RNA sequence: GUCUUGGGUG
């Protein structure tokens, strides 16, 4: 897999990214009012 | 079963002898008009079974793909017969079988 | 088209999850899954008329214009680099000039190396094409 | 697949015979649905 | 192509054993016994010699170009 | 597994054989290994899955594009209403709560 | 047996781009004159002598999709055509397709038909050699030798009547044994070896052909896979 | 004798691969092409003819003057290379690969120009055909492993490809439905037509498509009251009833039409489904009127009189109607019998007495390898060339001079066409 | 520096 990276070129767009799009702010989704990121693969098996 | 003309070799269509009230058959080409045997003039079917036993030949025993059963032949008590299901191909048809003996070539069934 | 590696199946350190996979650096150092790469560039001279043609030649700055931003210091006097020379990206490997139609009367049509690739020139071929004009093939080599 | 869900009246909704009678009332049958085979006979005299 | 000098997995020197291995195979010894006599005991070292395909013989058949 | 040949699934079966093995039941496990017939039937099923994955994604992407274009101009306003770009009301309170 | 069941591109070419099986072969095409001559000699009646009032049992004979006549008795005609093809008199890549429910006999000499070789099980029900392969250890001895005892290769096997070619249409009419052991019912109980299928419905099998080896259904790319029958097919 | 083991099977399989290899289909297809196909395409249309009888401002003196050339044998030589000096020598695939050349053989066609005048020529080079490596015309066929090594060729290289401008090209086999087979298809709900028997026709010589002819069953289940069957002849716009074409082919009495259709008079459902056809085509009773009825629809120019409208329709019924049956006159009975067979297959599918034909069945498909593909392309390009020869003999002959035909053939047409198709993949002009 | 064709990747 490959993913794209976009760099904001001003302070207004930096602030928008960090205060609206940041990963911690997206943990709960409005699609099914539940989390979208969970413990996965080896940490799940290992914690069990 | 409609016939054909003894003179013009076309097909005869129904007509009425109004002076005798007897169903003739009129040639649309010639003037010939013969007496008929059957006063039926039309038919229509929805529950049909044509194609039940018709799917058999003399050398159907020579087909090496037909599965062979141990059913007793009603005719000659033969312990070896090839079998197959109804050759009619409709959706609601049975799954009942037909049985062909390899000795007398008489077809039979398990009923 | 492969090699028999020694494979363990383990959740060793967590760097092999979701179809990742941990590989031995020492085995890499000893030649595991090591491969050669060969890239060949091609170029020839065209005939735009009667006496108007291109030429393989090292382009001097005075008589040429629109020279590429790469270095030309690797070409021999025939406009061709010699096998055995290390080449980096943007370096010229085939020098060519296109005459200016009616001093300083030539444009360049030089072939650089691909901007991504390093390597060492392997085999500089020289022949003539279907129409008898000069033809050059340059094969680069590298190791991945 | 068009489809209705026909809720029955409660007195019918518990009894099965009544529900089957309502089924018979609601279902569509045409003369096609109960006809086997039609002929045409020449019958010159109505009284014979 | 040509026999690797070291074993990939552990680093034992196997590049000096290909000719002895071929001579042992000539006189009838089966592959496991020949690998035993060359004192290749770890299956990594053994598969180094047992799975080698010697392509330099095929490359040498094309005439020297100088 | 349909009767792709005349009255059979494969030419190693006899005609009109409705048994589980004839019409695509795989009795073995992956550990035990599939027979050639079972291998071919499982290949047919996997091919169906691959075709579905390859072919349905275009219909799904089209559907999501159309939904996005239909609902793209709808915003919650400071008075609580849910309106489109024409200012028309879609819901008097968002989600009704 | 004709195209690899596993090798196909992902995406928009899935299932449209196919890859030949290892033993697949494409017909070159062949003249239809000897076919017509053999049919005319052995008893085929023409369509200028056709009268469906009488010919209620006759089998119609197609050659390359062209109806050329009718026969009173397809059994000996198919037997003689198959013997001629297995003797070399007819091109080995010529389809000989009898249809029994439809009362038809179709011979194809078209170019471009895909075909595959099979062993020929002796199916004539008159000799102790019935129900067994005609290929024996003498044939393998000759193949290893490289010559007959008064070049012996594949084509000599094909022309000696121990291997023949079948395209998809002829395959409809044949009964193929999966392995040479399947030709005889065994009397086992190995919790490790995979259960070879019961096959209990049919009282007596009349095999006509045997696969040379079932792994030959795969193509070039699928043949590299080790134990592909222990994998789910998308991974293959 | 002992039981054949698995190892015996692998010995047989090793024999198979020792004989045939892995690319034998490409090589054998191309060898067949170069041995027979080129000559057969040249003899497909083997003669050109110019003509002028009279009235060119002369003294009423009239002479019939035919200029004519007959194409003869094809001569196939080994691939050669021509330098800008004009020197020539043998060309090998490695040299063609290094200098971006095309690895092709010269094709010569003998031409013998004839003229006839009634009062009332060497091995012309027609183009270069690319050669499939490791085939019977490649220069790497006669060599042993030693010489192969000296020619810079890998012994593992199996051939099967072409070299165009120094680039290796492989022809992908093309899959197509078989030819000269009747297939019967179900149809869709908002369609008056329910059952369609479709056959494509082709000839044993050339293996090229000629014409297509569907036979549809109008009338849906319980809708479309007329359950007639109507043919679709090529080169006519509107669909003709079936009894019309049976009458046009020379069997007028409806009993004989049915008998060509009905093998078993006792059967009644099919005969009950055949009446609306007889009624919708009851008007005609002879061949001329039906055949005009066909002619009135032939999509030709407007207003042809009856006597030659008949000739046009008779020509359509003779050629472009089942060419695989025969394209010569006096054999209409076989076409009528095939029409009866096709109608019966239609009715069997329509009366549910047989299942509809399987489109995906691999026995009803053909694979077109290098041979037939190059045959199609070469036929196109050589008809181009012969049209050029005609266009040239129109002009040069006016000069009233002897001409040597080596300036009459522009050899670059076939060469450029083959090279363009094999280098781009676009199969056509 | 442009357009088509083909082979692919997630
Ligand atoms: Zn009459
Ligand atoms: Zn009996
Ligand atoms: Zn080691």
């Amino acid at each position: 897999d490959e993913m794209n990276l976009h760099v904001p070129q001003s302070e207004e767009t930096r602030a928008e990214l960090s205060q609206l799009c940041a990963v911690p702010l997206q943990i709960v989704s409005p699609q099914s009012n539940k989390p979208v990121m969970g413990i996965v693969q080896d940490t799940l098996c290992g914690v069990r | 079963s409609f016939r054909f003309c003894l003179e013009c070799n076309n097909m005869l269509y129904p007509k009425e002898d109004k002076e005798n009230q007897r169903l003739l058959y009129s040639c649309r080409n010639c003037d010939y008009t013969e007496l008929a045997e059957d006063p039926k003039v039309y038919r229509h079917e929805l529950i049909t079974n044509i194609g039940e036993t018709a799917g058999i030949v003399d050398d159907i025993g020579q087909d090496p793909t037909l599965p062979r059963s141990d059913k007793e032949c009603p005719e000659c008590h033969s312990r070896d017969c090839v079998f197959f299901q109804s050759q009619q191909r409709r959706k609601d048809t049975n799954m009942t079988l037909f049985y062909v003996c390899l000795n007398c070539k008489k077809t039979f069934r398990d009923e | 088209a492969g090699q028999n590696a020694i494979v363990a199946i383990a959740c060793y350190s967590g760097y092999n999850q979701e179809d990742s996979m941990i590989m031995n650096q020492s085995s890499i150092d000893r030649g595991l899954f090591r491969s050669l790469f060969f890239r060949s560039y091609m170029d020839q001279e065209k005939r735009f008329g009667i006496s108007i043609v291109e030429e393989f030649e090292k382009p001097t700055r005075a008589t040429t214009l629109r020279l590429k931003h790469g270095t030309y210091e690797k070409l021999d006097e025939d406009g061709l680099i010699a096998p055995g020379v290390r080449v980096s990206g943007d370096d010229i490997i085939i020098g060519k000039t296109t005459p200016i139609p009616p001093y300083h009367t030539k444009r360049d049509a030089s072939t650089p190396l691909r901007s991504t690739e390093n390597g060492i020139v392997d085999q500089v071929l020289l022949t003539t094409n279907q129409e008898g004009l000069k033809f050059v093939k340059v094969r680069m080599r590298t190791t991945k | 697949t068009p489809a209705l869900t026909v809720y029955l009246d409660r007195e019918i909704a518990l009894d099965i015979e009544k529900a089957k009678v309502i089924q018979s009332s609601i279902e569509y049958t045409t003369l096609k649905n109960v006809t086997s085979a039609t002929e045409i006979y020449y019958d010159p005299d109505p009284t014979s | 192509m040509i026999i690797p000098v070291r074993c990939f997995s552990c680093g034992k020197v196997v590049g000096d054993k290909w000719d002895a291995y071929l001579r042992l195979l000539e006189e009838g010894k089966q592959e496991g016994d020949a690998l035993d006599e060359l004192k290749l005991k770890r299956y990594c070292c053994r598969r180094m010699v047992l799975t080698h395909v010697d392509l330099i013989e095929k490359f040498l058949r094309y005439n020297p170009l100088e | 597994i349909a009767f792709g040949f005349a009255d059979r699934s494969l030419p190693h079966f006899t005609k009109d054989d409705f048994s589980p093995e004839s019409k695509g039941f795989v009795e073995n496990s992956y550990l035990r290994g599939l027979t050639p017939q079972e291998f071919f039937f499982h290949a047919m099923a996997g091919r169906e899955g691959l075709i579905d994955t390859a072919v349905k994604t275009a219909e799904t992407g089209y559907i999501q594009r159309r939904l996005v274009k239909a609902l793209e101009d709808i915003m919650v306003h400071y008075d609580g209403t849910t309106r489109n770009s024409l200012g028309d009301i879609i819901q008097f309170l968002y989600g009704e709560d | 047996g004709l195209v690899c069941p596993a090798e196909t591109p992902e995406g928009q070419a899935c299932g449209l781009v196919k890859n030949l099986s290892l033993l697949s072969g494409i017909s070159i095409g062949s003249p239809s004159e000897p076919i017509i001559n053999f049919l005319e000699e052995w008893g085929m009646e023409p369509l200028e002598d056709y009268d469906p009032a009488q010919h209620t049992k006759s089998t119609r004979i197609f050659v390359n999709g062209v109806w050329t006549g009718i026969h009173r008795d397809p059994s000996m005609l198919v037997s003689t055509m198959r013997d001629l093809r297995r003797s070399g008199a007819i091109s080995p890549e010529v389809s000989i397709i009898r249809d029994i429910r439809e009362r038809e006999f179709k011979i194809f000499t078209d170019v471009g038909r895909v075909y595959r070789p099979l062993f020929i099980v002796e199916d004539d029900e008159s000799k102790d050699n019935k129900g067994e392969l005609r290929i024996t250890k003498e044939h393998i001895r000759k193949i290893q030798q490289g010559y007959d005892d008064d070049v012996y290769g594949w084509s000599s096997l094909v022309t000696s009547g121990v291997i023949e070619y079948v395209d998809g249409e002829e395959e409809e009419t044949i009964m193929i044994a999966m392995t040479p052991e399947d030709l005889q019912t065994r009397s086992l109980n190995d919790t490790a070896k995979r259960i070879k299928p019961e096959m209990s419905t049919s009282s007596h099998h009349t095999f006509t052909h045997c696969e040379i080896h079932p792994s030959m259904i795969l193509g070039v790319a699928a043949s590299i896979i080790p134990f592909p029958d222990h994998n789910q097919s998308p991974r293959n | 004798d002992d039981t054949i083991t698995t190892e015996d099977c692998w010995t047989v399989i090793s024999a198979f691969f020792e004989e045939k290899g892995l690319v034998s289909q490409q090589l054998d297809s191309f060898d067949e092409f170069m041995e027979t196909s080129i000559q057969d395409l040249v003899w497909e249309e083997p003669r050109l003819i110019l003509d002028q009888p009279a009235q060119h401002t002369n003294e009423k003196d009239n002479i019939n003057k035919r200029y004519e050339i007959r194409f003869g044998k094809i001569y196939l030589s080994r691939p050669t290379m021509t330098e800008a000096d004009g020197t020539t020598h043998a060309m090998f695939p490695q040299e063609a690969r290094l200098r971006n050349l095309t690895y092709s053989s010269p094709v010569y066609l003998d031409m013998e120009k004839s003229m006839f005048t009634s009062i009332d020529g060497n091995k012309v080079h027609i183009g270069k055909v690319p050669i499939m490596l490791r085939s019977k015309f490649c220069s790497l066929r006669t060599l042993d492993e030693v010489d192969l090594y000296k020619m810079k060729e890998c012994p593992y290289d199996m051939g099967g490809y072409f070299v165009i401008n120094g680039s290796e090209k492989v022809l992908i086999a093309q899959e197509r439905s078989a030819a000269n087979i009747v297939q019967v298809f179900k149809k869709a709900a908002p369609s008056p037509i329910s059952h369609v028997a479709e056959i494509r026709s082709a000839l044993e010589k050339g293996s090229r498509l000629i014409s297509t002819m569907q036979i549809k069953l109008y009338g849906r289940e319980d809708k479309g009251t007329g359950r007639t069957i109507k043919a679709t002849l090529p080169y006519v716009k509107q669909d003709i009833p079936i009894v019309i074409v049976f009458r046009a082919l020379g069997v007028v009495p409806d009993g004989e039409i049915l008998q060509h259709i009905c093998y078993d008079e006792n059967d009644w459902q099919m005969l009950e489904m055949l009446k609306p056809c007889i009624e919708e085509g009851f008007v005609i009773q002879d061949k001329e009127v039906a055949l005009d009825f066909i002619g009135r629809r032939g999509s030709a120019a407007l207003g042809i009189r009856r006597e030659k409208r008949i000739q046009y329709a008779k020509d359509i019924l003779q050629k472009e109607l089942l060419p695989h049956i025969t394209q010569e006159e006096g054999f209409e009975t076989r076409k009528t019998f095939f029409l009866g067979y096709m109608v019966n297959r239609l009715l069997l599918c329509a009366l549910e007495r047989k299942d509809q034909d399987d489109r995906d069945h691999f026995g009803k498909k053909r694979l077109d390898l290098a041979g037939p593909l190059l045959a199609n392309l070469f036929r196109i390009l050589f008809r181009k060339l012969t049209r050029e020869i005609y266009r040239y003999m129109q002009r040069c002959i006016e000069t009233d001079r002897d001409f040597n035909l080596n300036l009459a053939v522009k050899s670059t047409t076939i060469t450029s066409g083959l090279k363009y198709s094999l280098a781009t993949g676009n199969w056509g002009e």
